[PDB]
C-alpha cells in the first residue's frame, strides 16, 4: 500500500498507488467505478478490507 | 458566478480517496485533462480595473 505497483485483483490489472480506504461498502459489493467508467475500488480476496 | 475550478492547486490531498468520487475537476486530472491557470490573477486584474 501507498507505493505504486502494477495491481492485479481478480484479473482486474492495472497500475496505481493502493491506499486502505473509509468507503463504507455494503458487504454484497466489490468494486467502486469512477465517473469514467473506470475502478476506483476494490476489496482485497484474502483479506477482506 | 460559480465555478468547476480555476487552476487553484491540485495536490492530491483533496483530490485522491473520497473526493475522486464526486469532484469533477479530481476526475479529469485524473484522465489526463488538465484546466492550465490564467496568467492574470483576479488580484492583477483588479489592479487594472
Ligand atoms: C487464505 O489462507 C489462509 C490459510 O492459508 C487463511 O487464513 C485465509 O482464510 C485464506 N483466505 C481466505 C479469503 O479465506
Amino acid at each position: 500500500k501507498n507505493k505504486c505497483v502494477n495491481f492485479n485483483f481478480n484479473g482486474l490489472t492495472g497500475t496505481g498507488v493502493l491506499t486502505e480506504s473509509n468507503k463504507k461498502f455494503l458487504p454484497f459489493q466489490q468494486f467502486g467505478r469512477d465517473i469514467a467508467d473506470t475502478t476506483d475500488a476494490v476489496r482485497d480476496p484474502q483479506t477482506l478490507e | 458566478v460559480t465555478l468547476a475550478d480555476a487552476g487553484f492547486i491540485k495536490q492530491y490531498g483533496d483530490c485522491l480517496g473520497d473526493i475522486a468520487a464526486r469532484d469533477l475537476i479530481c476526475a479529469q486530472k485524473f484522465n489526463g485533462l488538465t484546466v492550465l491557470p490564467p496568467l492574470l490573477t483576479d488580484e492583477m486584474i483588479a489592479q487594472y480595473t
